[PDB]
């Protein structure tokens, strides 16, 4: 049932507030918090993200993270602003300067024992917990460095919950400062040891796409987070609408996840979309969500193989259509699919499409490929690493150089460890 | 082909026909089982615990 | 008379429970609120079939079943459903955390926290029995709780219930009726420590269901419904002797005598013929010898496997519907001219038939047309080891790599378990072939 | 594009199959142990039938029968021909055989075969006899020679009729076999291949030294080994139909068709047609096909007789080519679309 919603530090903030205004759309509810849809499968899976209000008002169990206001504070003024409980809008003052270690161990320890007050208050009005989503990006300070603190006391208080992230990883195509492969670099290893499932979700690729096909020139963070919503819709659509898959991601973790470290999703939507009219048949739908060019991870599929796959199809379509071209995309490239894995990819249906369209796929990947993300942020990380380049930004906040190589061994070892299943 | 125990009723009938003729654990057991497991799971959760600390 | 008490485990056994109480209430004249206006004998009885239904001084007809689920949500539709006060709420078990399709999870660590509840409830029902014979359970083999709590159902009540029967109606796990990756996994051990607990086991192919829908009922993509009202319709077959009257298979014993020579080789092949659409405009009734011939024909088993490579132990047809000895016997005469049928040294070549004069009953709105005649054969034939063959190989590809494995070492499960199932499931294939093979 | 896996490297004929399907464009090989295949090249041995027909979206097709090997080891044939009321023991085109179990193993026929020596013996028949198996054979007039034989081995062997009055082509006073390459396709429709070849032995016959089996024994690697005379009148000592048929109408006035191919078709016709019921995929979920070797004797009188029928057979050199797009053209393409080389065996007489 109930999963409690966390979105740390600047990005976080910004892709988790246009996330709960797409969802809150999508069932029905107002920027108050009023439902006023027409149909009661808006409401079956309702309470999976939000809690119900005095007067049945529908408000999300999300709470807000920052060591500064300057985002939330756009929040509490953007389009959804006020449908958020005003207790869960935790901030301080002083910010994480794009830094991980103030993220995670000065500026953020100071701030983090607050935000488990209200992540506790959260769990105790909840049925039946089955866990945490946070979004976050990787590059910065707080979602990076304060959101995997905060991931680590999570996982310490509720060690039998479910953790799952959508972690924006750096790219300098969209890039604020030079020191996001280190944070990303020392942010991945706490998220292989401390969660059960991560959408990787690359601004290089989300560039790439707004850039080569969606067609905009000059893409923004907001161009950016379109994508972001419409694939994060589709991700949870069997968390909050009725179908023969109910609403858990224990299952999805056990389905998806066949070593514990390699959980690390590549996800796809189809058809990209910016902010038209034409039918998209199943067999389009199909091709277009395995193809590369639809994948927010910019790795090459065909780089990789296929360890589990999940596929989501959204609208009024014919589910032996569906069944047919899912069976011959694996029939027609089982090359790419782990054969020591029988039965890899999983399909599941929802008959309610996504705003302004009458039929999407959302694609779920647990590709080897996914190595290319780390190995581009490591080779990021050495260049600089080898010089001490900007290290004195960490070591001011007390780290040591050791916690940075050991961070680069492990992220070299969750590489090792892909390549060793690509080839077995 | 012989037909053979023929038995009827008012709701049917039974017979055989032959073609041709041929040529524990305990309780303490269980729970001991259940509880080792258990342990199991006690213990590589105060390793994780015990990681958590340092 | 003797009860038996049903107990259906996992979503898969109380959807396909839920499936034949209803089809019992029909056949039976069984009302939904528990009323039998034929049963004269209000408030007692031992009746045919007062092994399946106890009875209430009001006069109502309780089925002696318990559901347990480890979550509420599939067992909450009978607690809502149409069939609501049929049963008595302390029949109805629910936890609140499933067991994730891992079957360490529902054996040892859900497993643990209710077995005692479930046997506290299942002893209410033995309560209110003169001479309990045993059990029918209901799972399935893929899921974690249908796998895994299962088997430690089983292990207990063969320790509570020693001398009692336990017969299973076993779901396997097909990629075309939505599955989890692990199910193999979770069928070789569940397959593993139920094995000696189980007296007989009829296995039921959700792939043979399937295709039997699509084929012969036209439903391009069959549903749950359609696929327990069919399982429901066999499963009747098979229980029918136990509710009505007649002198074969008339208790539970008699099935293990009758189908289970070697214990261990203890899965019977169900055949079922005729399946028939309800919107078929126009059909033409099928004869005794075409009903009977179909029960030789794979497509319409419960298992895809082909039966003339392999050996039979023991055949009993059981026909419903306008069917007399003599037909039957010349129909098995044409079928031994025209077909392979050959059985092993140690067992005669021959049949037990059982005829009931009522033909199906059929729910009203389902699938199936009501016929004039109808037959479900069990065979005990060496040939359903290629559905142990399948598992076993798809257990070896993942298990090879270790795959998934981490999940079932967190609820505590050794590793070793693993390759003990494995090895076990190795006899068990060599068993079969010795058996049912004489060398090349 | 259709999808295939190849479970036997060591067969010529199928080697060339999966090539000639390559080049199509249509379809493309998968790694042996994977899945999702169309079609399956299988194992010799153990080849796993169970796991067919269990593929969601996939037509799968296999190039053997299950089965078909009780036609296709010595043993099993006999046994098969004998207890068939279609072939039965009143069988008039296969050799007088019985099946013999070695005593340390101790169903075995011996000394009802030995019935038949004593009566042919005490008969004055010619009385040669084989002892073979499934390159150690005994042909010999000793019956207690024969049974001694078998038993130093350790395997069960077929004692059978030796063909006394073989007839011999000349000019060499020469022994030889027939061998008819057979397709049945997943309909079952029987096709026999139009070029047989003759397996010619290059040593005159000579009916009183059995113990020599050079002019006795017609393999191809017998006489590449043993025999002077390889190569000696026939190309790789190997004749073809043209030939033998030419030499039919010089030598003795008639033709292959009739003096020979009818009986060999109707051998043929009533084996297969005898095992159908038993190994027939017409209603399984999966598919079979499979190419047969059949191996044919004729006697003096132009009789033809069943010596064996072999299961995995690879083809004669020249043959190759004609025959593997053959099998692709009717075994292969007729599930997986993209003037006859064979000639369907059928045939509907009432009575
Ligand atoms: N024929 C049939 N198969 C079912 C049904 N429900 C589930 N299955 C199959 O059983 C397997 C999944 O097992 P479930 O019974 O759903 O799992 P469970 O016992 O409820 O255990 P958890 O959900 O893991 O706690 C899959 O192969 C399903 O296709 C049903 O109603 N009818
Ligand atoms: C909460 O989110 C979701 C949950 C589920 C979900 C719910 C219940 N049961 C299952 C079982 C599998 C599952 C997953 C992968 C599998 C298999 C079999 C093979 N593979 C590779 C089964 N998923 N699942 C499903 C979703 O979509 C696919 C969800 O959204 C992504
Ligand atoms: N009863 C018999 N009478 C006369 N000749 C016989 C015979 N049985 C076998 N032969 C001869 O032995 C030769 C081969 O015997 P066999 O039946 O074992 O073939 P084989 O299996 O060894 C090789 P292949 O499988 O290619 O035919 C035949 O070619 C024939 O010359
Ligand atoms: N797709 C997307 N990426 C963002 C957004 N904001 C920041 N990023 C990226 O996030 C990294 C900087 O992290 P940021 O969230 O601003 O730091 P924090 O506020 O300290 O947690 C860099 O990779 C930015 O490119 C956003 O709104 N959308
Ligand atoms: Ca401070
Ligand atoms: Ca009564
Ligand atoms: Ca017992
Ligand atoms: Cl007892
Ligand atoms: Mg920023
Ligand atoms: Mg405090
Ligand atoms: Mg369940
Ligand atoms: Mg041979």
């Amino acid at each position: 049932r109930e999963i409690v919603h966390i979105q740390a530090g600047q990005c976080g903030n910004q892709i988790g507030a246009k996330f709960w205004e797409v969802i809150s759309d999508e069932h029905g509810i107002d920027p108050t918090g009023s439902y006023h849809g027409d149909s009661d499968l808006q409401l079956e899976r309702i309470n999976v993200y939000y809690n119900e209000a005095t007067g049945n008002k529908y408000v999300p169990r999300a709470i807000l993270v920052d060591l500064e206001p300057g985002t939330m504070d756009s929040v509490r003024s953007g389009p959804f602003g006020q449908i958020f409980r005003p207790d869960n809008f935790v901030f301080g003052q002083s910010g994480a300067g794009n830094n991980w270690a103030k993220g995670h161990y000065t500026e953020g320890a100071e701030l983090v024992d607050s935000v488990l007050d209200v992540v506790r208050k959260e769990s105790e009005s909840c049925d039946c917990l089955q866990g945490f989503q946070l979004t976050h990006s990787l590059g910065g300070g707080t979602g990076s460095g304060m959101g995997t603190l905060l991931i680590s006391k999570i996982r310490e208080e509720y060690p039998d919950r479910i953790m799952n992230t959508f972690s924006v990883m750096p790219s300098p195509k969209v890039s604020d400062t030079v020191v996001e492969p280190y944070n990303a670099t020392l942010s991945v290893h706490q998220l292989v040891e401390n969660t059960d499932e991560t959408y990787c979700i690359d601004n290089e690729a989300l560039y790439d796409i707004c850039f080569r096909t969606l067609k905009l020139t000059t893409p923004t963070y907001g161009d950016l987070n379109h994508l972001v919503s419409a694939t994060m819709s589709g991700v949870t659509t069997c968390l909050r609408f009725p179908g023969q898959l109910n609403a858990d991601l224990r299952k999805l973790a056990v389905n998806m996840v066949p070593f514990p470290r390699l959980h690390f999703f590549m996800p796809g939507f189809a058809p990209l979309t910016s902010r038209q009219y034409r039918a998209l048949t199943v067999p389009e739908l199909t091709q277009q969500m395995f193809d590369s060019k639809n994948m927010m991870a910019a790795c090459d599929p065909r780089h990789g193989r296929y360890l589990t796959v999940a596929a989501i199809f959204r609208g009024r379509m014919s589910m032996k259509e569906v069944d047919e071209q899912m069976l011959n995309v694996q029939n027609k490239n089982s090359s790419y699919f782990v054969e020591w894995i029988p039965n890899n990819v999983k399909t599941a249906v929802c008959d309610i499409p996504p705003r302004g369209l009458k039929m999407s796929a959302t694609f779920i990947g647990n590709s080897t490929a996914i190595q290319e993300l780390f190995k581009r942020i490591s080779e990021q990380f050495t260049a600089m690493f080898r010089r001490k380049a900007f290290l004195h930004w960490y070591t001011g906040e007390g780290m040591d150089e050791m916690e940075f190589t050991e961070a680069e061994s492990n992220m070299n070892d969750l590489v090792s460890e892909y390549q060793q299943y690509q080839d077995a | 082909m012989e037909v053979i125990e023929l038995n009827k009723c008012t709701s049917g009938q039974s017979f055989e026909v032959i073609l041709k003729p041929p040529s524990d654990p305990s309780l303490e057991e269980i729970q001991k089982k259940l509880e080792a497991a258990e342990e199991r799971r006690k213990y590589q959760e105060a390793e994780l615990l015990k990681h958590l600390a340092e | 008379m003797r009860e038996c008490i049903s107990i259906h485990v996992g979503q898969a056994g109380v959807q396909i429970g839920n499936a034949c109480w209803e089809l019992y209430c029909l056949e039976h004249g069984i009302q939904p609120d528990g009323q039998m206006p034929s049963d004269k004998t209000i408030g007692g009885g031992d009746d045919s079939f007062n092994t399946f239904f106890s009875e209430t001084g009001a006069g109502k007809h309780v089925p002696r079943a318990v559901f347990v689920d480890l979550e509420p949500t599939v067992i909450d539709e009978v607690r809502t459903g149409t069939y609501r006060q049929l049963f008595h709420p302390e029949q109805l078990i629910t936890g609140k955390e499933d067991a994730a399709n891992n079957y360490a999870r529902g054996h040892y660590t859900i497993g643990k926290e209710i077995i005692d509840l479930v046997l506290d409830r299942i002893r209410k029902l033995a309560d209110q029995c003169t001479g309990l014979q045993g059990f029918l359970v209901f799972h399935s083999f893929g899921g974690g709780t249908g796998s895994g709590f299962t088997s430690l159902l089983m292990e207990r009540l063969s320790v509570d219930y020693g001398k009692k029967s336990k017969l299973e109606f076993s779901i396997y796990p097909a990629p075309q009726v939505s599955t989890a990756v692990v199910e193999p996994y979770n069928s070789i051990l569940t397959t593993h420590t139920t094995l000696e607990h189980s007296d007989c086991a009829f296995m039921v192919d959700n792939e043979a269901i399937y295709d039997i829908c699509r084929r012969n009922l036209d439903i391009e993509r069959p549903t749950y419904t359609n696929l327990n009202r069919l399982i429901s319709q066999i499963v009747s077959s098979i229980t029918a002797s136990l509710r009505f009257d007649g002198a074969l298979n008339v208790d539970l014993t008699e099935f293990q005598t009758n189908l289970v020579p070697y214990p261990r080789i203890h899965f019977p092949l169900a055949t079922y013929a005729p399946v028939i659409s309800a919107e078929k405009a126009y059909h033409e009734q099928l004869s005794v010898a075409e009903i009977t011939n179909a029960c030789f024909e794979p497509a319409n088993q419960m298992v895809k496997c082909d039966p003339r490579h392999g050996k039979y132990m023991a055949c009993c047809l059981l026909y419903r519907g306008d069917v007399v000895p003599k037909d039957v016997n010349a129909a098995i005469a044409t079928i031994k001219t025209k077909r392979s049928i050959q059985f092993v040294d140690w067992c005669p070549t021959g049949f037990k038939v059982g005829i009931n004069y009522q033909p199906p009953t059929v729910v009203p709105g389902g699938d199936l047309a009501k016929v004039q005649r109808a037959v479900c054969m069990l065979s005990n034939t060496t040939a359903i080891a290629e559905a142990w063959a399948r598992l076993d190989h798809k257990f070896d590809l993942m298990y090879a790599k270790r795959a998934f494995v981490h999940w079932y070492v967190g609820e505590g499960m050794e590793e070793g378990e693993f390759s003990e199932a494995r090895e076990d499931m190795a006899a068990l294939e060599k068993d079969y072939e010795e058996v049912g093979v004489d060398s090349v | 594009m259709y999808t295939f896996v190849v479970r036997d490297e060591n067969s010529s004929v199928y080697a060339e199959v999966s090539r000639l399907l390559l080049a199509t464009g249509q379809w493309k090989r998968l790694r042996k142990d994977n899945p999702r295949f169309n079609l399956m090249l299988g194992e010799r041995n153990r080849l796993p039938f169970g796991r067919l027909g269990h593929e969601p979206g996939l037509v799968q097709l296999v190039n053997y029968y299950r089965g078909a090997d009780k036609l296709c080891r010595k043993a099993s044939l006999v046994k098969l021909i004998k207890t068939s009321p279609e072939l039965s023991e009143s069988c008039t085109w296969f050799p007088e055989s019985y099946v013999i179990y070695p005593t340390n193993l101790k169903t075995d026929e011996r000394e009802v075969f030995l019935a038949a020596y004593n009566r042919r013996r005490e008969g004055r028949e010619g009385n040669v006899w084989i002892a073979k198996s499934s390159e150690g054979i005994l042909i010999s007039s000793e019956a207690s020679e024969l049974l001694d034989f078998i038993d130093e081995q350790g395997q069960v062997h077929v004692i059978q009729k030796y063909l006394e009055k073989p007839l011999l082509l000349e000019p060499g006073h020469r022994k030889f076999d027939i061998r008819s390459w057979v397709l049945v396709d997943h309909l079952y429709n029987i096709y026999l291949y139009r070029e047989g070849v003759l397996r010619t032995s290059s040593e005159p016959y000579n009916s009183a030294n059995f113990q020599d089996k050079t002019c006795h024994l017609t393999n191809h690697c017998i006489q590449k080994e043993y025999s002077k005379n390889y190569g000696r009148y026939e190309e790789g000592n190997e004749m073809f139909f043209e030939e033998f048929n030419q030499y039919l109408m010089d030598a003795l006035n008639t033709t292959l068709e009739n003096s020979i191919l009818l009986q060999i078709k109707h051998i043929i016709r009533s084996c297969l047609m005898c095992i159908e019921p038993a190994i027939s995929t017409k209603h399984l979920h999966y598919q079979s096909f499979q190419l047969f070797g059949f191996d044919f004797m004729v006697d003096e009188e132009l009789k033809v007789w069943l010596i064996e029928v072999n299961g995995a057979p690879a083809c004669a050199q020249k043959l190759y080519a004609e025959l593997c797009q053959g099998i692709v053209d009717v075994a292969i393409s007729s599930v997986f679309p993209l003037t006859s080389i064979f000639i369907k065996l059928h045939h509907h007489h009432h009575h």
